[PDB]
């Protein structure tokens, strides 16, 4: 079978959670990196998975706790197969839903081959 | 016409609320020095224990930790 890369199941999960948001009014400011250095990228990407649970809890909804459970598994995944001097999550600039999510895709074509 | 009591204090924040009435939903912020935890939220909503008639404020996950910002300067 084809081996396709869980990261492209990722980005397709956030695109999903974008649409199921848009009926919703979640209104969270999340800590985003907009900018990722790579020397930086799983000290981000671990910080984009924390605050994804943010909109997750605030959400208070059945499909888009599923869909982010499945996205977190799925990257948690592809994490298994040190940087040091890297932003505690706390330093970064908070954001928006919209913008955070945008940037949630930016980093993940980071982690696509 | 129910509504919720003051709400109770989160460690390092505090909160303006800007309804009582129910289902409104509020945030605690964290005090000076300090910023929300990563994946921790401050939301906090007035709702209803339904066989009693009597509302209450959810308890966040917000956790209000030291600015890691100043944690390197002293």
């Amino acid at each position: 079978a084809m081996a396709i890369s869980n990261w492209v199941n990722v980005i397709s999960d956030l695109k999903k959670i974008e649409d199921l948001i848009q009926s919703m009014h979640i209104d969270a400011t999340l800590y985003t990196e907009s900018d990722v250095h790579p020397s930086c990228k799983v000290t981000a990407m671990k910080c984009f998975l924390l605050e994804l649970q943010v909109i997750s809890l605030e959400s208070g909804d059945a499909s888009i706790h599923d869909t982010v459970e499945n996205l977190i598994i799925l990257a948690n995944n592809s994490l298994s197969s040190t940087e040091s001097g890297c932003k505690e999550c706390e330093e970064l600039e908070e954001k928006n839903i919209k913008e955070f999510l945008q940037s949630f895709v930016h980093i993940v074509q980071m982690f696509i081959n | 016409s129910i509504t919720c009591p003051p709400p109770m204090s989160v460690e390092h924040a505090d909160i303006w609320v800007k309804s009582y009435s129910l289902y409104s939903r509020e945030r605690y912020i964290c005090n000076s020095g300090f910023k929300r935890k990563a994946g921790t939220s401050s939301l906090t909503e007035c709702v209803l224990n339904k066989a009693t008639n009597v509302a209450h404020w959810t308890t966040p996950s917000l956790k209000c930790i030291r600015d890691p910002a100043l944690v390197h300067q002293r």
